[PDB]
């Protein structure tokens, strides 16, 4: 009643249906990285240390039995809202922001003032209506560089309404501070910082507390209690 | 006279608040939501065990209401059978659920790849089989007696009535009560830990608030277990030891510590689906 | 220095026919009353000739 | 100096389009009969993808689709008896759009990352190997339709469309001319024009043979998501964001029609035809595909079931199918 080319599409459907349901049992364990960060920031640094075509730049790495998948969207440059919704769903985010740039001016525009352009950067990643559920990571990526930046020049070229100190340590707690309030939704959202330069795997630690994290937030979520 | 009132009394009532709760469970479970996640898998288990369970609560209200028990013996032998396999199967699962957030909680690399669905299937399916491996000798020693001129439900063993009593007694005794205390104790205190311990429910006030509530549910659900099974099993060891003398009060503390194991069963619906919150957006919805 | 190809592209664009709207609206309406018996979404076909039923 | 040349001539464009409309689609339309109240069922539910599917199309032989999701799967599907004939693993997570040839050789794929790959159906060894693989944009690809089995035509984020040769791997043409991010195109029944929708809500045509811009539509406000010829290839529609679907006229060159609603306030990212042309479906965001009466700028139908964003939507070549797509990994096909 049904001859040999049915069975031969139901077995067919019956194949790919098993590959699809492989396959995306196979990628529900992958953990999605989008990384962010304008140009100079670090991240060509930063994905040097995970040793273990035009636009998106695609890079895997396991560590500790985990699957990291990180999507770099720093070749594309026409407009980050047309294909900011195709991620939707990535586990975290791995924003980095250069904090040598306090006292930049940029030779284009002569006004930009990079680190508040990283400010507006941050802030519309973390205020997007695509992203307001996911953990943003916060890579500050150069510490040298600003410390020997300000061993000699002041820190009131960015914040002139900030002088508390002139060194590192209280120039790094003011700037995160005053960086992770940036968040306009911190009852559900939780934003880390890392601080970067230690040539070791203390990032690859810090995402991967981070993404385990999530994770628990995401299991609770599905058993009923958060 | 008054005293059989009230025992048939709270014999129905218990009856049917838990068919109300695991029949209106089931329906939302089926038409609002469905078994997509483990925990619908395992809520839809537990509300099967309860609902088969506390059906046979009408049984031993018109064994003990005016007399004898005129249903039959084949009738008794399936009665003891669902009774000792359904509440068996819904301590089980209310043991698995427990293990299955301690292992969402405690170790998240493996509840990834553990908390499917189909991996919820086989270890439910395969609690109901472990339930069922001990339902086969219920069955096979369930027997209806004719003695003081009425009829009842006893269980009877081989020869030695008193060795296989107790084993029964005590198989029942410690696989039904201090192994599900002991694992669901151990697991929750470490989820409690874990989720003290983590960031997202700590630094604020509000977050502060929903691990503390998040605590309260479970210390709610451990204390509903211990007061609701605790005084059943040590009336039936110091009944089984020592020789109580039959009386009234005898009666009412007999039949409320057997109640006392229907009222957990009925009492499990609402403190598993009206507590957790996608049960809660389903009935927001309407 | 795209102003120039801009300026010889919008002239372009510039100097082509254009018919009346409401003659090609007319033209619109016509094809659309034309094909009114092979749309099957229009009107619907019996179950017949529908090439999606039920098994 | 030249740009008050440009807009002046601007102002010359749009006093002689206005001199040319003397009479609305709507005012000539009054005196045919509606639709009434058109009502579709969804006889087909296919599933299988497991993520958000964002492009499908159709088939000539109006039997077979293929559609796009987010997963890196390409499935083709067999709408007639709900069947997965093939199962295209991609090497590009990210997909935009998705092409099937009209002679169902060939099945084409792109998106992030850049190459517009093609894919060889009709092997000897039965299986799906890729044929060519495109290069030459430096945005994302969102469109790619299938001009003839040789050459496709793609538009992507370098505000260019792109005219290829198959067999060479080379651009023949490229459309210069958007300021803005070109999404969607379409092309001519008769294959030798196509008109595309950018980001600055402009609607430029072209020429297949030379490659010269035609004609302009700048009606819309604040994007254009979606485009489809009208069956006759002398119209066609667009999406948008502000909820709003306008015909635009290749002879007229005007706005005819505005598909508009009140309470609609979400955007629209797919537009089709049916066979006769009456009926365009637009898939929005509010959850639900809407019927318009392409001759009355009313609401016939509602086409809903769908419990996320109907991402696209086609209309099949003979009138006997509408496949839309839609973000909750679902597929329906309405009669
Ligand atoms: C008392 N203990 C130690 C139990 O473990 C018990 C079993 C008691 N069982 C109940 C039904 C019964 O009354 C009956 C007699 C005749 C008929 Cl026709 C029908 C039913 C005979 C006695 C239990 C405790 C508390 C509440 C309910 C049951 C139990 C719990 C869990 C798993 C297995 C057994
Ligand atoms: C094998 C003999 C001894 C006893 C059989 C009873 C057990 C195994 C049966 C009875 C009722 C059954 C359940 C009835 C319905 C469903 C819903 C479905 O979506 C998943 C399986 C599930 C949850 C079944 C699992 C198996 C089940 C629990
Ligand atoms: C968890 C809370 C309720 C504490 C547990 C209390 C338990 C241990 C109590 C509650 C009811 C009690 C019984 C109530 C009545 C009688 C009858 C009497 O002639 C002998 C003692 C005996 C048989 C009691 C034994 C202990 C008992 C089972
Ligand atoms: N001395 C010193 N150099 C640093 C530090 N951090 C980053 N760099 C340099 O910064 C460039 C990456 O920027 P890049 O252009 O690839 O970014 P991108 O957005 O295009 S990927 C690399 O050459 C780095 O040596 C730091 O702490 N100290």
């Amino acid at each position: 009643t049904l001859s040999a080319e049915d069975k031969a599409a139901v077995e067919r459907s019956k194949m790919i249906d098993r590959n699809l349901r492989e396959d995306g049992e196979k990628a529900a364990r992958e953990v999605k990285l989008l990384l962010l960060g304008a140009g100079e920031s670090g991240k060509s640094t930063i994905v040097k240390q995970m040793k273990i075509t035009t636009g998106i730049v695609e890079t895997h790495f396991t560590f500790k039995d985990l699957h990291f998948k990180m999507f770099d969207v720093g070749g594309q440059r026409s407009e980050r809202k047309k294909w900011i919704h195709c991620f939707e769903g990535v586990t975290a985010i791995i924003f980095c922001v250069a904090l040598s740039d306090y006292d930049l001016v940029l030779a284009e525009d002569e006004e930009m003032n990079r680190m508040h352009e990283s400010m507006k950067l941050f802030d519309s990643i973390c205020n997007n209506k695509w992203f307001t559920d996911t953990s943003i990571i916060l890579f500050l990526n150069k510490k040298d560089l600003f410390e020997e930046k300000i061993k000699k020049s002041p820190l009131t070229i960015c914040y002139p309404e900030y002088a508390g100190s002139n060194t590192y340590e209280e120039a790094a707690a003011y700037i995160q501070c005053q960086f992770e309030d940036l968040n306009k939704r911190k009852d559900t959202k939780e934003i880390y910082t890392h601080f970067t330069c230690a040539t070791d795997t203390k990032n690859v630690q810090f995402v991967f507390d981070a993404v385990t994290d999530v994770i628990i937030k995401n299991n609770l979520k599905d058993c009923g209690l958060f | 006279m008054i005293t059989a009132i009230t025992i048939m009394a709270l014999y129905s009532i218990v009856c049917v608040v838990g068919l109300f709760g695991n029949f209106l469970v089931m329906y939302v479970i089926v038409r609002y939501t469905k078994m997509k996640t483990a925990t619908n898998i395992y809520i839809f288990n537990l509300a099967l065990a309860d609902a088969l369970a506390t059906s046979t609560l009408p049984f031993q209200s018109v064994n003990y209401l005016m007399g004898t028990w005129p249903f039959g013996t084949i009738l008794c032998k399936i009665v003891i059978s669902i009774d000792y396999y359904n509440m068996f199967t819904s301590i089980f699962t209310l043991c698995t659920m427990s293990v299955d957030r301690y292992i969402a909680v405690c170790h998240p690399v493996k509840a990834l790849d553990f908390r499917t669905p189909r991996n919820a299937k086989i270890i439910n399916v395969c609690n109901w089989i472990l339930s069922s491996a001990i339902g086969l000798p219920v069955m096979f020693m369930a027997t209806t007696k004719y003695r003081q001129g009425s009829i009842d439900c006893t269980l009877t063993f081989s020869h030695p009535t008193w060795y296989w009593e107790n084993l029964l007694k005590i198989c029942v005794f410690i696989f039904a009560f201090i192994m599900p205390v002991l694992i669901i104790t151990v697991c929750y205190g470490l989820m409690i830990l874990r989720l003290k311990s983590v960031r997202m429910l700590s630094g604020s006030k509000e977050k502060d608030r929903n691990l503390r509530r998040i605590t309260r549910m479970v210390l709610v659900v451990v204390a509903v277990f211990i007061v609701c099974w605790t005084p059943i099993h040590i009336y039936v060891i110091i009944k089984a030891l020592v020789t109580i003398p039959e009386t009234t009060f005898q009666t009412v503390s007999w039949h409320f510590c057997i109640a006392l194991g229907y009222t957990n069963s009925c009492l499990n619906p609402v403190l598993y689906a009206f507590l957790d919150e996608n049960f809660k957006r389903c009935f927001r919805e309407f | 220095a795209q102003a120039r190809k801009l300026v010889e592209q919008l002239k372009m664009e510039a100097n082509i026919d254009r018919i009346k709207v409401s003659k090609a609206a007319a033209d619109l309406m016509a094809y659309c009353e034309a094909h009114a018996k092979e749309d099957p979404l229009l009107t619907p076909v019996p179950a017949s000739e529908n090439p999606f039923r039920e098994k | 100096q030249l740009r008050q040349e440009a807009e002046q001539l601007k102002n010359q464009i749009r006093d002689a389009r206005k001199a040319c409309a003397d009479a609305t689609l709507s005012q000539i339309t009054n005196n045919i009969d509606p639709v009434g109240r058109i009502q579709m069922r969804t006889r087909r539910t296919l599933r299988g993808h497991l993520a958000k599917i964002y492009a499908m199309h159709w088939g000539t032989d109006s039997r077979l689709l293929v559609s796009a999701s987010q997963d890196g799967k390409l499935i083709i599907w067999d709408s007639y008896t709900t069947n997965k004939v093939h199962a295209i693993p991609l090497r590009s997570s990210w997909v935009m759009t998705c092409a099937y040839a009209p002679s169902g050789n060939y099945v084409a794929c792109g998106g992030l990352d850049n190459i517009c790959s093609i894919y060889n159906l009709k092997t000897r060894e039965g299986n799906v190997r890729v044929s060519r693989e495109l290069a030459g944009h430096t945005g994302y690809l969102s469109c790619c339709r299938f001009l003839d089995d040789n050459q496709i035509v793609t538009s992507s984020g370098d505000t260019t469309c792109a005219l290829w040769d198959i067999e060479t791997g080379q651009q023949t043409t490229t459309f210069t001319g958007h300021t803005g991010d070109v999404m969607s195109l379409s092309l001519a029944p008769d294959t030798r024009l196509f008109v595309s929708g950018a980001c600055d809500a402009s609607a430029k045509l072209w020429d297949v043979r030379e490659g010269m811009c035609r004609q302009t539509f700048t009606g819309h406000e604040s994007d254009i998501n979606a485009i489809c010829f009208f069956p006759n290839g002398n119209a066609f529609a667009t999406g948008s964001d502000d909820a709003t679907c306008r015909l635009f006229d290749l002879r007229a060159d005007q706005e005819l029609m505005t598909y508009s609603h009140d309470n609609i306030i979400c955007g629209i990212t797919s537009v089709s035809f049916s066979k006769s042309g009456r009926l365009l479906l637009a898939g929005y965001d509010d959850f639900n595909c809407n019927v318009w009466d392409a001759l009355k700028a009313d609401r016939a139908g509602v086409l809903a079931g769908h419990d996320n964003r109907v991402s696209c939507l086609g209309v099949t070549d003979d009138g006997m199918a509408v496949a839309t797509g839609s973000w909750d990994s679902f597929l329906k096909i309405w009669n």
